[PDB]
């Protein structure tokens, strides 16, 4: 097409890749730091330090533990038929009624913080031949003495105590759960005065099971002016079947059933204070942004969270290898 | 890296190349200049924006679990609840800790294989009329004006064009 | 090797690939679908519906629970000395005979189940002083009133219950499973009688261990036409300790022991039918096959299976990458 | 894929080979013709069954375990046995996720491997005889025949037999 | 430079890699076994047979278990107060002072077993109106009979148990391990020749919780001479808080505190023999070097060891695929 | 491996190469000889050596952990104490094993890549002066005495200087 040139001339061409001054270390297979253009980072590890109260709802328990809610201490009333996705409980939280104990409290904090519902209704047991709604001082409500709202301590009228023999059939369609409770009286006159018998006997049964306590007698340490405890129990009674309550001394009965659900419910310890903002991962330290894929803040966690791992960064190179000329 | 183009054959990189990840730099009849190549930059970082989308891919949510924290001295059942979660947290940590190192490596060769494959693409279409230097720049050997480096860079460098220049000038024995 | 020709000519190579019209999207580490040319499927998600018998010995509950048929309730008779690999529960069983609760049933049914036999061997106990052989009602042996086939209602004779204490010795170079109870009488009439005493006792011990239980009188909701229970407990005996059954009321009597083994047995609570067919893997689904590496059916499962997993499908590319002549 | 073959200078494949997985289409003064490549079919799929059977590798089989489905509820215990198999399969599910990415990365870029190596043996094997047009198709500058293609595909081309022939068409300057 | 040369000449250079004779075969994504030049093994598979003594406190309890050596068997009281890192138990220690069972032994076990020490304090307890320091053929000390040497068994007084009612504040700064128990006799008789009462009765407390334990007579086997059993209980008091112990018969009383503490300890079954070298690792089988990442010696470890694996060869590559000329 | 140099176009391996990983054997005017290039030996050595380390990295040290040992037959608490550690084992088993698989993959595939790298890095020097033989082999068309190998080996040889040398003796044809 051209004519042969008496020049001859050339051009050079070079590729290359860009580099920044600043790099980040990154690890990989074969080596422990290697510098990288840039990175992510891949563990949360800090707190807003306040739990978020949105979308969970979420229920500041202040000075009440969910047990003490659940059997009504005069101080928690409040919380009757409340209901939760996440109950809080506070480290000052306090009790201040009765003293008892309850043999596998963790069994009943656990079961009830799941159900999510406090919700209570009233059923109408009759008890024939004994005082209904004994109280203590102990158990102050306002004034006077008082007791847990949702139990009924029963003593002997006149001078005596018949054997209490009971049913209330589930008819509903859904699972009943009833709290109830023993006395152990702190010496050996404090029965016979309270419940005439000398060994009183507790007996909640159901088609399905059956559990039989006797009281102990003995002082223990005095807590709230009383050396007695009472111990409390529960029974979930399922759709047909039915509850006999029986007794000849010492039972703290029932005054209904708290409804059971199923769902996401349950409880944490923490301190943090509740905030109003939108935050699906909440941890005892506060809620944490859940857009990394691991954490460092909290092996506790409730919600959408990231997982909990060891290590506090974990950074992911999002580009090239740094080899920069040097400049500033 | 594997192609041992980045941090190879290419020694070092242009903190000047603000505009891109891959370029030209070019020295030519009207002077000196550079590009970015915005092709390979764009495979580099979907492949990249790939890798991040599945490792930030879903959170499990998890609600009611176990109790992680104990007040009292109990046995053998807490010591199990405190064993399945140690162990989980060990587990889940090594994990995190294989799952970004494979990444990493990963990232580092497939940028570097980026880099190699621009460099061969480039190779490819100059043809008879380039040689390569070594250090990851072609001696094009032929009159490559401005709009000639542009057609090599968008891809439409005819070689025929300059073959019989650029081969007369290559083979041209004499020293 | 030739002389400069007159005619230049050329040829053209060209190197390649396949491709098919229809390929499958597969997932990488860097992106979530991309097309190969093949892949094959590695989580299993579908059951025959049906457990197959075999290789494993399946063996159908029925309309008998294990305890059921461990106890010998009369209609669970077909059991007596069965032995199985899976035994299969029913969600239809049912039980039908005396009223009774296991405390940690769920351990026994583990224990039996896990030793996969139901071999019992009849010892010589002599029970002196006492009505043997006691039944009720609640548990006919064909017309007439019965009981367990494998344990003894010990009642008083004429005005007396004595203490009862006996010894059995485990002579034999195994393990010995002792299933024995006692009676918790509806009222305290019942007590006196049928053991005479106010209150029975039952302590049943080795060198190694002892368990003593009270009775715990009290209603019960009327099941079978009783409102009184019998509670189940075992004792394993080791080869060379001593059986010492000592009791001044409310026992209900082992006839002798269940032998134990220790193998690959367990059981499975399933609706599914068996069937005639070979599978390793059996899930209560019915049986699935376990040529892939995972499965999405079940995560109960008995024998060599997939490991149960979230995804139900996981495509390992088993090709190239698809990128076919008519294009997009 | 990290070589850039497939996908990558070689613009598509071919629907119409159905012989084979890797092979060559040509054209000589006699025709046309297409052959499917066995050697390197038999690579890339001899390291996929490979790939294949150890994954498919041994079941673990397992008898008597834990309680998975409970009727009532018990509270501590059964919240430990439900934990133990929620984050059992939580941590499977994990590991089959990653190891079919893994697998099903390494899947695509050895099969590209494998297409780039078929492409550079026959490259070097050409020797100054042929010049590479970039889309993964090499200009044969001498007379060959069907016998010669045939020497190419099946390893024996001798260059050297045509070696002045090509390289005067080669460099024989002139437009 | 200089002219051109009428004589023309070419040399060859060839790249190539080393190769062994002797490869070593290697396990891959795509092979199962592929020989490379050189592997490293990363299972490690292998004891010393030895448990060093160095750096954890070993302890050797020779003839005793750690529960005896708490409860203060007279042939164990050579660890009074001692302190572990490690304690071992070998597989012939034996008990050998009155029969008793800890009603979960598993966990007592575990808590002095991770508390790391045996140091005991004794309390001034005031036993008033019972005779003290009984002890038993069955545990001699010596000569003489004798019992625990840190429980003090109560036997009546003149002819009376009165109502034993005892507080001992814990007003230290740490929590506190009482150790206590009952007596079970083996005959009505028995019971009131020792405690007077028909039945005793053990109630022991604190603010935070409460135990009431009946005793329960009965034969069981002859155990040194003996059918009776004592059973073993344990308090934790927290600092603030009171024991308060009240029983009126069939208390085996505490003498005094064993102090609790946090810290990395444990116990170990092995009959391995103690030896002096250093090892961080310890396994049943002897101590086991932890160069390795994995092992597969035995999944019982303490200290930084391997992580258990069931593989027992795992060879990482550490060279190229070995392709030799000659070969063999 | 993934570039076909090792077990691939470098048809096998020196038993005789004592001295380091990857070498060159020459031919020329002095004789015959063999060196071993230290520089991508040392590079195969310290990635070899980085992956060992981070492997043989810290040892998690457990002390008071769950009984895994029973004499008695307890039922369910103690069936989950065995599941728990049962399947604790299973998934590190799992992890040792998927571990040193994609370890040995990778080592294999970056000795491969040296090689090859080695090999391109010898191409790039000798610019044209030199012709692939294919086996892993260049021959170079000009008198190489013992000190050219030796600039060629230590990354010196100017290949200017004896281009036209080269260039002619390499497009004489002539048969
Ligand atoms: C069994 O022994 C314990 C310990 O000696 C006895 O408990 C103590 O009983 C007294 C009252 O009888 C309690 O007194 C009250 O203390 C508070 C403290 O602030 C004070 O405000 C009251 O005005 C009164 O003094 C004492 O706290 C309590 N001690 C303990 C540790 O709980 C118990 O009474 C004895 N039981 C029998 C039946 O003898
Ligand atoms: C304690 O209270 C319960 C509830 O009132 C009493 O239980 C009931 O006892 C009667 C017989 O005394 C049972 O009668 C039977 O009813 C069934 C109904 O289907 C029928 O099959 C029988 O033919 C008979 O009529 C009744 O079922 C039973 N109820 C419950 C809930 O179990 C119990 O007797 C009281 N105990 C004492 C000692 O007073
Ligand atoms: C309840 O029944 C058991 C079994 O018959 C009785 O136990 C046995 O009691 C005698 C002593 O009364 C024990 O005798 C001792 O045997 C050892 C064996 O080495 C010997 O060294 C002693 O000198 C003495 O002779 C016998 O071992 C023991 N048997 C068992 C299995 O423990 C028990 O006495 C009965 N209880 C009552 C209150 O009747
Ligand atoms: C139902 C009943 O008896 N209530 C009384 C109790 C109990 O006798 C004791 O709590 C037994 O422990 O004693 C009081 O002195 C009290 O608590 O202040 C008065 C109270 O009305
Ligand atoms: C051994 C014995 O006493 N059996 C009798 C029982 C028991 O007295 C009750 O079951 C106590 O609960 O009562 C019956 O009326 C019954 O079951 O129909 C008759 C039966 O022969
Ligand atoms: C405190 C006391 O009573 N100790 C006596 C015991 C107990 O009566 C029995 O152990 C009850 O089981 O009996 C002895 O015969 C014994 O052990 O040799 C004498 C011993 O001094
Ligand atoms: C670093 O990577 C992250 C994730 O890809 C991105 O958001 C960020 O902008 C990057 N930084 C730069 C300077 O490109
Ligand atoms: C709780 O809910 C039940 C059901 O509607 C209701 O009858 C009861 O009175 C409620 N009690 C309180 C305190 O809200
Ligand atoms: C979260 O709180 C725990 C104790 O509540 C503490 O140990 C941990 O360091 C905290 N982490 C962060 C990130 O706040
Ligand atoms: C490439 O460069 C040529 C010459 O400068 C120009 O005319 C053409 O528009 C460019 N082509 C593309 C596709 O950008
Ligand atoms: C797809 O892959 C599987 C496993 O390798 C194989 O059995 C199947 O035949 C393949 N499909 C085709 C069309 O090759
Ligand atoms: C069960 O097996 C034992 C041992 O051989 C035998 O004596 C007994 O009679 C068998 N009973 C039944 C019902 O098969
Ligand atoms: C298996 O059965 C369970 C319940 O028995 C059910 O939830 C699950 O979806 C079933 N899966 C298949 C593949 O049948
Ligand atoms: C290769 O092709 C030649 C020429 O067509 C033929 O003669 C020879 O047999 C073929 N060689 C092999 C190894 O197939
Ligand atoms: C094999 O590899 C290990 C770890 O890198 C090393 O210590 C050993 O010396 C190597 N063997 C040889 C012959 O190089
Ligand atoms: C155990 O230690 C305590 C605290 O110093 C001491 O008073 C006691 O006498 C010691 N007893 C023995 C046997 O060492
Ligand atoms: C370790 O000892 C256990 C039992 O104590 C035994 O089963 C195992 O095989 C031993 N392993 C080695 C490497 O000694
Ligand atoms: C390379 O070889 C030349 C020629 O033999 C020699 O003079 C020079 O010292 C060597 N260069 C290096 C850097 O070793």
């Amino acid at each position: 097409q051209d004519l042969p040139g008496n020049d001859n001339s050339t051009a050079t061409l070079c590729l290359g890749h860009h580099a920044v001054p600043n790099g980040t270390l990154v690890k990989t297979i074969t080596d422990d730091q290697i510098e990288v253009t840039n990175a992510t980072e891949l563990v949360q590890s800090s707190s807003t330090g306040k739990i978020c109260n949105n979308p969970h709802r979420i229920l500041d328990g202040i000075d009440c533990t969910l047990i003490d809610a659940l059997l009504g201490d005069p101080h928690c009333d409040v919380f009757q038929n409340e209901t939760w996705d996440l109950f809080v409980e506070r480290s000052k939280a306090f009790s201040n009624c009765y003293p008892y104990d309850v043999p596998d409290y963790a069994s009943l904090r656990s079961l009830v913080a799941s159900s999510g519902t406090l919700e209570f209704i009233t059923e109408g047991f009759t008890w024939t031949g004994v005082t209904q709604n004994g109280g203590s001082n102990a158990c102050k409500r306002g004034p006077g003495s008082g007791f847990f709202s949702r139990l009924n301590w029963l003593t002997k009228s006149g001078s005596t105590y018949p054997v209490l023999n009971v049913t209330m059939p589930n008819n509903d369609n859904f699972d009943k759960l009833y709290i109830w409770g023993i006395h152990h009286p702190s010496t050996n006159q404090e029965q016979t005065s309270l419940y005439v018998q000398a060994s009183g006997r507790v007996t909640v049964s159901t088609r399905r099971s059956q559990q039989t306590i006797i009281p102990n007698i003995g002082s223990r340490p005095w807590v709230r002016g009383q050396s007695s405890r009472i111990s409390i129990y529960w029974t979930i009674v399922k759709p047909g079947d039915v509850l006999v309550i029986n007794s000849n001394g010492n039972l703290i009965a029932p005054r209904g059933y708290f409804k059971m659900r199923t769902g996401k419910s349950s409880i944490m310890r923490s301190d943090a204070p509740i905030d109003t903002c939108i935050s699906e991962c909440i941890t005892p330290n506060g809620s944490i942004p859940n857009d990394k894929p691991f954490q460092n803040v909290n092996k506790i966690t409730y919600g959408a969270c990231p997982k909990y791992v060891k290590q506090n960064t974990l950074k992911l190179a999002t580009g090239m290898r740094n080899v920069p000329e040097k400049q500033t | 890296g594997l192609f041992g183009a980045i941090a190879g054959f290419i020694e070092n990189g242009w903190e000047g190349m603000i505009d891109g990840w891959y370029g030209f730099r070019h020295q030519n009849s009207e002077g000196t200049g550079q590009a970015a190549d915005l092709k390979s930059t764009q495979a580099a970082i979907d492949q990249i924006n790939g890798k991040l989308n599945r490792v930030i891919e879903k959170t499990n949510e998890k609600f009611h679990q176990i109790e992680k924290e104990f007040s009292e001295v109990e046995g053998r059942i807490q010591d199990l609840e405190k064993y399945v979660e140690d162990t989980k947290i060990d587990l889940w940590s090594y994990n995190a800790e294989l799952l970004v190192a494979l990444e990493n490596q990963h990232t580092i060769d497939l940028t570097d294989s980026e880099m190699n494959k621009l460099f061969e693409k480039t190779r490819r279409q100059l043809r008879e009329n380039a040689e390569e230097m070594g250090n990851g720049c072609f001696k094009i050997y032929h009159k490559c004006d401005n709009a000639c480096i542009e057609s090599i860079r968008n891809g439409t460098y005819d070689h025929d064009v300059y073959r019989d220049e650029a081969l007369n000038n290559r083979f041209q024995i004499k020293g």
